[PDB]
RNA sequence: CUCGA
């Protein structure tokens, strides 16, 4: 999906498989957290579905022995005195000894401040401890959760519950057109990304020689040349769309190890999942109802939430009891209209928009004069077309699909190419849509936050601040304190004060908030980006002081209070919104669950042979099942006639399905329900 | 002694719950009713004996079913269960 | 209604839409009509329009727990491709809009559109079949909404000021349409306490006694209010002729007046009444300032205090573990009551700091979501986690979430946490399994008479009397007595009868025996209808969706097994408590029965327990033998002592419980009866839903126990 | 026969079915659905199924 | 810029004195642009006369009830806000109501100056005890909108006058919304409904014909500068 | 400074404590 | 407490941004005036912006140029950020030559009679020695903002790329009203209203359009029945 | 197998 789910993957530690244990046979002992599993596993990140706790992702710092346990480092303290030298130990190894939490205050010699220190030790037993006892401590804080957890900032302000979704839904993030690094980060997005392996980072030192949309070359100090090729408009395996883009220009000196160019949810080096919106926490006339999300019309009309999608259609020409299927614009009963698209070889030309039903193969397959329908071979005589033993087989797209042919690759047996046996051509058709966001679109943020898109206003209904920008979404405020997700909130504050910049009073000496606060977050200019690592990161006693001397804008004043909120305006009316709102800046990603896939509908269609029920699922055009707690409703309502509708002219009677279809073409009436033919199955299955 | 009943709920379910024994039954009175006005529709230009017309003066592309839904409120029609 | 894409639409009504194409001559023949819809010709969108009109569709979500989880709805032509679902049927499809979908489902014949048009409409399904209490009706944003113009400011500007000085009274205006226009200039308050001439709002039964009484008050005669301009705002929404409720609209304040209004008024009013309540409340949650900040989530002032008090009790119970003085067994259940006590210090120091202006606050109080134990555990603290065994932790996590967990505090949160996802997939399954098993159980229950007569019935326990004098309302009313009917009239000290027999139990009818002095009520019920089949609809009562009597062939089997399994998703007792009882299984209590009436005589032990009864009339002792490791229940004593723990020379009746415990439901039957033993399990299962916060009537678990006695063994041929 | 062998042990009812050669009468919802009848219950039952409905003798004139 | 054609104007008539009005159909999302400007320009921008002080007889440091009659002092103050009347001078008049006896008294038995006019004289005002006598002076002036009392605390001479809220505006009671309709094949074009509910000094036609005038001269501010292409039909 | 190892975009960090050991 | 009739004057910032006052307003209808004028102004002002392009070397726009360093796709959404004007509200045709080192402007395009580009110094895309870039862009004249039309409802043929066209001209509108509440005789609302254009047309003049579009629509309530 | 409610 992006490059974190990519890299995501590669960390599992699956516990299903052969050598591992069954499904059934995994009870909820297997699946829970260990205390052995800190700075191995991650304890948040995990499936919430039937593989919860059987599917894991290693730790930051972990790493696996030659034996096959996961080693995780700590640094060793001698007497009291922390030391730079750092040991990998097992998980037996770390019991025997005991190791002090990553953040303990400590001596700029190495010695421990507080005589009882946290300490975890043996058997998951937390307990203060003599200073004197502590044999090792923790690399850093976030030692314990994993790389895509570690991207959550404040993720010590979010529950367990919505951390695990943060997580798994950063995965589920789509690669959009243009891609912005968030305000509010956490520091892991740089090194996610670059060992993701979707970008193009630079093997050895040099200067750029020549860069286009297509390659860009360095020159080595020594002489030699490496050039390195853009992927551009990739389809990914979950169709979403791989794109790198260069970032140099020419004559630039790069370093070795330095990113020259960056691919799918990458800005300037850094995992982009989302965009940075302009977000307000109110109800706003029902439009985000539980979890619903009203988004301004203006992430559509700039590409905001723009995403491209590649998919690949595919058809071959075999060879047949009568011959052999043969790729041809000639079809037979097919205007020049709908073959205008195609070339001369019947195939669908590139750059041609297609809806669906369009054809993109053109395949005709020779079908016997045996095989005719009696209506069929009359209909065949009162229009006098001869040598049309050929049927229509041509690919077309299917329903719910759309978008400009992008690439063609064809495959013969005429011209060398291996095709399986039986076959004598193959063609592979790439169709990319661009898609804009839409009502339903499932957006969500890094703390579990998810919803789809209820409403899409246009910009001048939006809630707009003191001067005149409206709002980009509207969040509502009954779904934030019962998920215990104030992280949100908190990077919501930060986001602002990274959107406007800010300057703490110099003046009698650096105040009693900031005193713990690196020099250079002092003054900040607007659009600053700024990394909340996890369980370290800023605190709300700074947090609190910065939005207090956030900067003011371009006409010199402060939109947002020190409280974070700031007044609004109803953009439909232009009365001003009776109270101050929370204001600011969160990152909002779009997951791949769109409704232009998950939108489906079918009158008629393919049925199942042996049992005569239609199909399943979208892609085979099939319908929906009315399940079996499905049938208890209609019984409990008394609803007979619905029922027995259901269960048989809708579909598995044979006779009864077509006398309907022609009874409401007609304007007849609805005939009566027959015999199911799956019961006629069951006897004769019994028998 | 209430709002003007707007799309699916006019006529209301309360005053049609009246004309009826039970909820189940004025399913079947009313959709027996709807497929004679069906019939008619499809048989006033072939063939005698059609089945009785609406009663009420039905709306432009009205469907039978509220066709036959107003008229059981207007105390046009019979049963017999 | 409802909202569904045009381009689902299209094809869902595709054959009808061919239909009209050839009709209006848009298409030659039916043949191109089929072309013109795969192509979507701008024809259709127009066609499209004129043959959804009236045609119900039925919406449905996954799981189908109750019948409500699928609806009939008047499809609307919307452009996107998400289907727009009503606000207020949300809570019948347990549906939140975090990425679900719906499935849609086209009824054809004429049947099966007047079912969907009478039997399952959305705006005929307005109260929950399982309990009688609605469903449709303002949740969260449109309860806080309410909440809001319905509350009482003291201090909010235009407030009304009695006369002092040489200006008269301040604040009392001739029409709510002048208060609303001094609203606007911006002089009134909507929350503010003022006296307005109402002309268009029945008083309350109370003051329109006093005012008219003679004669019901007349739309056009005025009265004066002490209410808020919200309040007047808030009963305009209320139809004609409803006594203005001068109250603050809580959710359970909203919910009595919406059961009141399907109990009175007709189902029509309902629909449209909860539609104001639903649009009003909507516009006024928008402006009420609900809003989360960190500035909002204020901290305990003394929690440094509080901890550093219980960090020293906890320090002594270390130190009385290091001495050896304590099991370490019990340090851990000392701490525990350590930390346990702590929290609720930490609690109650949060409610009186926190103002009711914060929002979190507003939220929580106005019944629109969540707990203050949330709350508590945002602002104050966490508490004590459980690891994935199950006992809490002897160390709690002290920090609070607007704090910020430390590296060890946030590890030993997730234990509790993951496997609180964890058993919640598997507690579903014995969920699910045992809904279809109660399915299959009672699928053919139906009503098939309408009476069959049998003065037959049962007491119910309508209220308890009290030695202070003042009659004591029962737990036990809303469930098992309430939509009930009579077999029996009711009779007080005097001879006349309040309420005959065989008269639905409204909630007026109650108040009747309750005001009469008469505490006890013989009722029809499911379990003594003498019908070959299936059961007559006088004995079942009150269908709670309906609310009114149960129509004949009404499956309430299916009806009654739905109602029992769709909130089996919440338990710990607990569910396979629940299984036991269904089951007929000899239960993990296995406690003890006095198979016969008499003297109590204890002989206990230490190795062990017996204990004999002299038979009160004839006999000879029976003997039995226990474990020491139960205890008697406290038996009420026929010399008025209630809490009389089982000593020997008690007289205890037959079939009494003896020791704590769940009594053999077999053997309960071989003692007093079948008419007993359905009662025992009745009033056991729903002592679990109810210590769980789930009101079912004890109609549908009677439904079920009379399927699990219409059988008798052979002892002679 | 039929309405137990869909819900639980689907050959331990099979088998003493025909061993007793046991014949079910199709009146039941969990039978009626299988083949197709309508359930007799709600709108199936017989008092609301065979119903005649007829317009009143005051008819119109056109 | 481009043709945007078919905006009507219905009416629907409940009462004399209340109609319903529907504007459609405007292209979205017109209906809120126009909706609370066109509500506001009712409630605020029609001029009428309404009464601005009284001064009762018998009533000057207590305020707490009047001797002769059943209603206190503020319940006359009341009934009094609800008097409907017009005047033709745009400068304050003073209206003098008096009348004896037990009985009862009305918005009919006052007498109005020249160029002043009560509309509603049935409109009850006072009952009478046996032996009751009830002198009142009603200040009336033309204004626009609502006016609270406590602006008039310097109209009231030293001498026993009550100022009172002025219910300048003709029209009473004004609420609208906005919903859909489907000009061609798109659902989201705005159909706005206005809902006036007035005294019967004029009939919601002209009340907002009145409004529609002073909101074109108020954008003919803005039409004037340029006199550029705009969306008309 | 975050990461300052591979000549990446400057984030300015809220670190209190030195990471001794780089991922 | 009688009426005096409000008067309009403009105040400028900038060249594309004016402030407006309006005075005297009644009490409270300073926020609706100020709102239907912004609601007016950001959606109904037409404008001119480019329909669709057509680049030589390319079929669609998932796809590159040979020495350009951006893609077809990067490049539109460069384009999307240009603002233009055109007399001639028809579609009318622009042109792009360019080849050999440098940068390529929106000054570089040649527009034709009637329209005119508003920021000659936007980049659009920088080529190196082998880069040549040839675009042509169609112009038109609505109003709001309008998708790419569809090649199959269009006539458009395979090698044209339509684009979205962002028709407004205006920016930014807010506004501000100084309520006198001081309890006396008087009281009035005076607006202050904010306008900022994107150097298609002035700010009075985009006012000016909202005001014909307002003095039209409410003309419709003077009209008797 | 992987995920969505
Ligand atoms: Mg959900
Ligand atoms: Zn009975």
């Amino acid at each position: 999906n992006n490059p974190l789910s990519g890299l995501t993957h590669k960390r599992r530690l699956s516990a299903l498989g052969p050598g591992g244990l069954s499904r059934e046979r995994a009870g909820l002992e297997v699946r829970d957290v260990h205390p052995s599993h800190y700075g191995r596993m991650c304890p948040i990140e995990t499936p919430e579905g039937p593989n919860i706790g059987l599917i894991g992702s290693l730790s930051v710092y972990a790493r696996v022995n030659p034996f096959g346990f996961i080693e995780t480092p700590y640094r060793k303290v001698v007497d009291g005195v922390v030391s730079d030298e750092i040991v990998y130990l097992t998980a037996d190894e770390e019991d025997r000894h005991v190791v002090a939490q990553a953040n303990s205050p400590i001596d700029a010699d190495g010695r421990f401040v507080e005589p009882r220190v946290l300490v975890r030790r043996k058997a998951g037993e937390v307990e203060y401890v003599p200073s004197s006892e502590v044999d090792y401590m923790d690399v850093s804080p976030r030692q314990m959760v994993s790389v895509a957890t570690a991207m959550i900032p404040f993720l010590e302000h979010d529950d367990a519950n919505r951390a695990l979704m943060g997580a798994n839904m950063q995965r589920q993030a789509v690669p959009l057109v243009r891609s912005e690094a968030p305000l509010v980060g956490t520091g892991m997005e740089l090194r996610a990304a670059i060992d993701a392996g979707d970008v193009v980072v630079a093997e050895e030192s040099g200067v750029i020689e020549e860069v286009s949309a297509d390659y860009i070359t360095v020159m080595h100090d020594n002489g030699t040349r490496r050039t390195y090729r853009m992927r551009k408009f990739a389809r990914s395996n979950h169709g979403t769309c791989a794109n790198q883009c260069p970032i140099v220009d020419a004559g630039d000196r790069v370093e070795a190890g330095q990113v020259i160019a960056d691919g799918p949810c990458t800005d300037d080096g850094e995992m982009a999942l989302g965009k940075n919106l302009l977000v307000a926490i109110m109800p706003w006339e029902g439009h985000n109802y539980e979890d619903a999300i009203i988004l301004s019309n203006r992430l559509v009309e700039e590409d905001v939430l723009t995403s491209i999608h590649i998919e690949e259609h595919e058809i071959d020409a075999r060879d047949t009891k009568l011959g052999a299927e043969e790729i041809t614009r000639d079809i037979p009963n097919i205007s020049d209209e709908v073959l205008a698209d195609l070339d001369e070889r019947g195939i669908v030309r590139i750059g041609a928009e297609v809806r669906d039903g369009d054809i993109l193969v053109g395949k005709v397959t020779p079908k016997g004069e045996t095989e005719l329908t009696p209506e069929e071979r009359l209909l065949r005589a009162i229009f006098g077309e001869k040598a049309r033993e050929v049927r229509d087989t041509s690919l077309k797209v299917p329903h719910g699909e759309s978008g400009k042919v992008i690439g063609i690759r064809v495959f013969s047996r005429e011209d060398e190419d291996e095709l399986p046996a039986g076959v004598n051509e193959l063609v592979r058709v790439y169709v990319a849509q661009k898609r804009k966001i839409s009502d339903g679109d499932k957006l969500a943020g890094r703390h579990g936050n998810k919803g789809v898109i209820g409403k899409i206003l246009p910009v001048e209904d939006m809630p707009f601040l003191a001067d005149g920008t409206p709002v980009d979404i509207i969040l509502n405020t009954h779904g934030v304190p019962r998920r215990m997700n104030i992280g949100q909130i908190l990077e919501t504050h930060l986001g602002w004060c990274a959107h406007s910049g800010w300057k703490v009073d110099a003046a009698k000496g650096v105040p009693d908030w900031a005193a713990r606060l690196p020099d250079e977050l002092l003054e900040a200019q607007p659009n600053a980006i700024v990394s909340t690592p996890v369980f370290d990161g800023a605190q709300e006693a700074e947090l609190q002081g910065l939005l207090s001397c956030t900067l003011p804008n371009r006409d010199g004043d402060v939109l947002v209070d020190a409280d974070g909120k700031a007044m609004l305006f109803d953009g439909r009316s232009g009365e001003p919104f009776p109270y101050p709102v929370t204001v600011g800046y969160m990152y909002i990603m779009k997951l791949h669950h769109l409704v232009d896939d998950k939108i489906h509908a079918r009158s008629t269609g393919p049925y199942s042979m042996i049992t005569q029920q239609p199909l399943g699922g979208k892609a085979q055009f099939g319908g929906q099942r009315f399940g079996e707690m499905e049938c208890w409703a209609m019984q409990a309502y008394g609803a007979a006639y619905t029922l027995q509708e259901l269960l048989t002219i809708k579909s598995d009677d044979t006779v009864g399905r077509v006398k309907v279809y022609e009874a409401i073409v007609k304007g007849e009436n609805i005939p009566e329900p027959g015999i199911p033919e799956s019961f006629k199955v069951l006897l004769k299955e019994l028998q | 002694g209430y709002d003007t009943p707007l799309g699916i709920t006019n006529p209301p379910i309360d005053e049609l719950l009246d004309r009826v024994s039970s909820k189940y039954a004025l399913v079947i009175y009313a959709a027996k009713r709807a497929r004679q006005i069906n019939d008619y529709y499809n048989q006033l230009g072939e063939g005698i004996l059609e089945y009785v017309g609406p009663l009420v003066e039905p709306g432009l592309q009205e469907k039978p079913l509220s066709i036959a839904l107003r008229e059981i409120h207007a105390d046009l029609l019979e049963h017999t269960e | 209604q409802c909202g569904l894409p045009k381009l689902m639409a299209l094809e869902l009504f595709k054959p009808f839409v061919m239909k009209r194409l050839v009709d209006l001559n848009h298409a030659q023949n039916i043949k191109s009509a089929k072309r013109m819809v795969e192509r979507q010709r701008p024809q259709v969108w127009d066609v499209l329009e004129e043959v959804i009109a009236e045609h119900p569709v039925l919406l449905n979500r996954a799981p189908t727990l109750h019948r409500l989880g699928i609806q009939a709805f008047e499809p609307m032509l919307v452009e996107g491709k998400a289907i727009q679902l009503h606000p207020l049927v949300c809570e019948a499809f347990n549906a939140d809009f975090d990425g679900d979908q719906m499935a849609v489902h086209l009824p054809l014949s004429a049947e099966a559109q007047a079912e969907a048009r009478i039997l399952m409409l959305s705006s005929n399904n307005i109260l929950s079949p399982a309990s009688g209490r609605p469903l449709a009706m303002p949740r969260l944003d449109m309860v806080t909404g309410l909440y809001y113009l319905t509350t009482e400011v003291p201090g909010d500007t235009g407030e009304y000021q009695p006369a002092s000085g040489d200006h008269p009274e301040t604040g009392v205006y001739s029409s709510p349409a002048e208060a609303i226009m001094a609203a606007d200039r911006g002089v009134l308050s909507v929350r503010a306490k003022i006296k307005v001439r109402l002309t268009q709002l029945r008083p309350p039964v109370e003051i329109e006694a006093e005012l008219f009484g003679h004669s019901g008050w007349q739309p056009g005669d005025a009265w004066m209010a002490e209410t808020t301009l919200g309040r007047v705002m808030f009963n305009e929404l209320l139809p004609l002729g409803y006594p203005f409720v001068n109250k603050q609209m809580h959710k359970k304040v909203q919910a009595a007046i919406i059961n009141d209004l399907a109990e009175r008024y007709p189902m029509i009013v309902v629909a449209q009444t909860v539609d104001k309540l639903k649009d009003a409340g909507f516009y006024w949650a928008t402006r009420s300032g609900v809003t989360v900040s960190m500035a909002d989530v204020l901290v305990p002032p003394r929690k440094k205090e509080i901890l550093d008090h219980y960090e020293e009790r906890a320090d002594k119970v270390e130190k009385q573990f290091q001495r050896g003085a304590l099991n370490h067994d019990e340090r851990n259940e000392a701490l525990v009551e350590i930390w346990k006590e702590a929290t609720d210090e930490v609690g109650q120091a949060l409610r009186e700091h926190y103002p009711d202006d914060n929002p979190i606050i507003t939220i929580v109080d106005s019944g629109a979501t969540g707990n203050f134990t949330q709350t508590r555990t945002l602002a104050g603290m966490k508490g004590l986690v459980t690891n994935p065994k199950g006992e809490f932790i002897p160390r709690p996590v002290k920090s609070s979430f607007r704090e910020g967990l430390t590296v060890l505090e946030y590890f030993i949160n997730t234990h509790g946490a993951r496997k609180g996802l964890a058993d919640t997939a598997l507690r579903t399954a014995d969920s699910g399994y045992l809904t279809r098993r109660l399915v299959d159980v009672s699928q053919d229950v139906i009503v098939r008479e309408h009476d069959c007569q049998t003065e037959r019935g049962i007491v119910v326990e309508l209220a308890e009397r009290a030695p202070d004098g003042t009659l004591i309302r029962d737990p036990y009313i809303e469930t098992s007595a309430y939509a009930r009917t009579l077999g029996t009239d009711a009779v007080d000290e005097a001879g006349n009868v309040i309420v005959e027999r065989g008269q639905d139990l409204g909630d007026p009818e109650i108040d009747a025996l309750l005001a009469a002095g008469i505490t006890q009520v013989k009722v029809r019920s499911v379990l003594t209808c003498a019908t070959s089949t299936g059961v007559c609809a006088t004995c079942y009562g009150r269908s709670m969706a309906t609310g009114k009597l149960v129509d004949i062939g009404e499956a309430v089997g299916i009806v009654a097994a739905q109602s029992i399994g769709e909130p089996g998703t919440q338990l710990t007792g607990g569910l396979p408590r629940v299984q036991e009882l269904f089951e007929a299984r000899v239960p993990r209590g296995k406690a003890p029965i006095a198979d016969v009436t008499g003297r109590v005589r204890l002989e206990d032990g230490e190795r062990f327990y017996k204990i004999t009864i002299v038979p009160d009339d004839g006999g000879e002792e029976v003997v039995y033998d226990k474990i020491s490791k139960r205890q008697r229940l406290r038996v009420f004593k026929h010399e008025d002592g209630s809490e009389r723990v089982l000593s020997d020379g008690d007289h205890v009746e037959v079939g009494q419980q003896l020791m704590e415990g769940s009594a053999d439901p077999h053997e309960v039957l071989r003692v007093q009866g079948p008419r007993e033993v359905q009662i025992h399990l009745v009033r056991e299962v729903q002592e679990v839903y109810r210590a769980q916060g789930v009101s079912i009537h004890d109609k549908h678990i009677e439904v079920i126990v009379r399927q699990m006695l219409r059988r008798v063994t052979i002892i002679d041929s | 026969w039929l309405s137990a062998a869909s819900f639980q042990e689907t050959t331990r009812v099979l088998t003493d079915a025909a061993i007793n050669c046991r014949s079910d009468k199709l009146n039941g919802l969990k039978e009626n659905v299988i083949i197709g009848k309508l359930i007799p219950a709600g709108t199936g039952i017989n008092r609301y199924r065979n119903i005649a409905v007829q317009p009143t003798e005051e008819a119109r004139a056109a | 810029m481009l043709i945007s054609q078919r905006p009507t104007l219905s009416e629907d008539v409940l009462t004399d004195n209340r109609s319903q009005f529907v504007i459609e159909p405007l292209e979205p999302g017109f209906g809120y642009t126009l909706g609370n400007s066109l509500r506001r320009t009712l409630l605020s921008s029609i001029p009428g006369a309404a009464v601005t002080s009284i001064r009762i007889d018998g009533v000057l440091h207590e305020f707490t009830t009047v001797p002769g009659v059943k209603e206190d002092v503020t319940e006359i103050i009341l009934n009094l806000k609800s008097l409907v009347v017009s005047s033709e001078e745009d400068e304050p008049v003073t209206m003098y109501l008096r009348k004896q006896g037990p009985g009862e008294v009305t918005a009919g038995d006052i007498v109005p100056p020249a160029g002043v006019t009560v509309h509603n004289p049935g409109m009850h005002i006072a009952t009478l005890n046996d032996k009751g006598k009830l002198e009142v002076e009603l200040v009336v002036e033309r204004g626009r909108g609502y006016v609270p009392a406590v602006q008039n605390r310097a109209s009231g001479a030293e001498i026993g006058r009550i100022p009172v809220d002025s219910i300048y505006s003709p029209v009473l009671k004004v609420t609208y919304k906005v919903d859909a309709t489907r000009v061609e094949q798109r659902t989201d074009f705005d159909k706005l409904i206005l809902d006036v509910e007035t005294k019967n000094s004029i009939s919601p036609r002209d009340a907002l014909a009145s409004a529609g005038k002073t909101l074109v001269e108020l954008f003919g501010l803005a039409r004037e500068l340029n006199v550029e292409a705009e969306g008309i039909e | 400074s975050n990461n300052s190892v591979p000549g990446a975009p400057n984030r300015v960090s809220f670190a209190k404590l030195r990471e001794p050991l780089e991922v």
